[PDB]
């Protein structure tokens, strides 16, 4: 149902959710959309610093979240680290979500990526 | 360390 994209954002596109983020942050308070949205183009960015500041955002937004943002919050969580090959955080995420979400066919095969992506590094957990 | 790994193509 898709195809293999290599640019998942432009530098336009982030860079307008750049902004609008840092607008919000020094006019006081961040909508949580705003920061999500921010934060899943860096997730999405073809480089690691990006990816890394999307996990940060993600992080400060998992106390806002109802329950069910909370899951798709975790869900980018896995993913980003997943990318960064941060795996022991990958796994945390991930498998947490599928103990609250045993049928969530896109987080198992998350965890199945993660798993291939470690055993090709030689590594366990 | 360089390039991160695909985003997870079933997205």
């Amino acid at each position: 149902m898709e195809a293999v994209l290599n640019e998942l954002v432009s530098v336009e596109d982030l860079l307008k959710f750049e902004k609008k983020f840092q607008s919000e942050k020094a006019a006081g308070s961040v909508s949580k959309s705003t920061q999500f949205e921010y934060a899943w183009c860096l997730v999405r960015s073809k480089y690691n610093d990006d990816i890394r500041k999307g996990i940060v955002l993600l992080e400060e937004l998992l106390p806002k979240g109802s329950k069910e943002e909370q899951r798709d919050y975790v869900f980018y969580l896995a993913v980003g680290n997943y990318r960064l090959k941060e795996y022991e955080k990958a796994l945390k995420y991930v498998r947490g979500l599928l103990q609250t979400e045993p049928q969530n066919n896109q987080a198992k095969e998350l965890e199945r990526l993660i798993d291939k992506a470690m055993k090709k590094d030689g590594l366990v957990g | 360390k360089h390039d991160p790994l695909p985003y997870p193509h079933f997205l």
